[PDB]
RNA sequence: GUAAAAAA
RNA sequence: GCCCUUCGGGGCAUUUGGUCAAUUUGAAACGAUACAGAGAAGAUUAGCAUGGCCCCUGCACUAAGGAUGACACGCUACUCAAAGAGACGCUACCAAUU
């Protein structure tokens, strides 16, 4: 049954009719372009060395702000200290390329699949 | 018009005027088709033979 | 440029299987089961 | 959802198209958006897909 | 081929009719080339 | 039967 | 018509427009009637699309609907072989029971 089809040949973009004006389709709607204004910059080129010599200011700044750069209750019981090693997780938050396999996702399906 | 680089194509248009005798259509269509197409050794070969 | 020089190795190399889906007959063909279940890697799937 | 399949589909057949070498017969290219389909299917009902050759 | 037949038995006795199919939306392709695209001129005459 | 000249 | 005059003359105002008002032969369309008759590889069917010499309703020519609006389902040689193995191929047709 080949009614249900894919596309091998999708829509070429026409040039528009041509003719009298009569429909009205597109409502004006922000008339008035913005232009960049002193202290908004745009229009504010040093030089490629200038650009490369503030790259490296501020990427060093960056860093070097990073770096620093100026019989007992509890003794009855069968198992014990069976939580070390749990609350020193977190680290470094580690971001996986695999979503089902993201925190983010285990997460999700913890708290909504019970 | 569609499909104007199709070497299959030029060849069937080729062989229908050879094949009816029109040897002046089909001489237009071999310039033609190896202007198209000039790296398609396979107009060349047909246009030589 | 000049055409790209091929071997049938090149050719070979680049054919393409023919689709049977485990789900799909849009022409209600009748598939031989070992065409059926060629592409199945549970076949293949080994359990230690 | 219909808009999202027409756009994977152009966009599978186009790097098809461009990974193809120069020569090679490239009719059954539709052949490969089928594979496409049946790897999505195998991956919503977690079936590992491998097709041989 | 009813109707064929129809239109050869009213031919053979006498009456000649156009019965025109032609319905609202469609070409008339036996009465003219449609999008008509010639061959190119080239080097060779092609008149005769 | 509602939406095209001895195999409802 | 008016005005002016030096009584000879001069001035003011200046080119509309829609094929007739005429219904057979320069183009309206339903309904009734007749007929048939609703997609997805068993049965029943929620739909969303795709392409345009198919459109309809709608303000939407940046909604939505129209059976998922319909159409789709025919047809099917042509860039085209090579190896090695045969050929009473390419000529004639033929004299004893007792």
């Amino acid at each position: 049954t080949t009614a249900h089809r894919p596309t091998f040949d999708p829509a070429r973009g026409k040039e528009a009719l041509r003719g009298p004006a009569y429909h009205q389709r597109l409502l004006p709607a922000y008339t008035t372009l913005k232009f960049r204004q002193p202290g908004q910059g745009g229009a504010a080129d040093k030089s490629t060395r200038d650009l490369r010599a503030e790259l490296e200011a501020a990427e060093a700044a960056h860093y070097a702000k990073l770096k620093g750069a100026p019989r007992r209750w509890d003794e009855d019981v069968v198992f014990k200290n069976q939580a070390r090693g749990t609350e020193d997780k977190g680290k470094r938050k580690e971001f996986v390329n695999d979503l089902l396999r993201s925190d983010f996702h285990k997460r999700f399906m913890s708290k909504y699949v019970r | 018009d569609v499909h104007p680089n199709n070497t299959q194509l030029w060849i069937r248009y080729i062989e229908a005027e050879l094949k009816n005798r029109n040897i002046n259509h089909a001489r237009n269509l071999l310039d033609r088709a190896v202007t198209r197409l000039p790296r398609v050794s396979k107009l060349w070969y047909k246009y030589v033979y | 440029s000049p055409p790209r020089k091929l071997t049938a190795e090149d050719q070979e190399a680049w054919r393409i299987p023919p689709p049977v889906s485990m789900w799909k007959n849009p022409k209600g063909f009748t598939i031989p089961l070992d065409k059926r279940l060629a592409a199945d890697g549970r076949q293949l799937q080994e359990v230690q | 959802e219909s808009h999202f399949d027409l756009e994977l589909r152009a966009s599978v057949m186009a790097d098809l198209m461009d990974m193809m070498p120069e020569g090679i017969k490239q009719s059954k290219v539709n052949t490969v958006l089928q594979h496409l389909s049946e790897a999505w299917r195998c991956w919503k009902s977690n079936i590992p897909w491998k097709v041989p050759g | 081929l009813a109707a064929l037949q129809k239109r050869r038995e009213l031919k053979t006795a006498g009456i000649n009719i156009k019965i025109t199919t032609r319905k609202k939306g469609q070409m008339d392709y036996n009465a003219d080339i449609p999008f008509e695209k010639k061959p190119a001129p080239g080097f060779y005459d092609t008149t005769e």
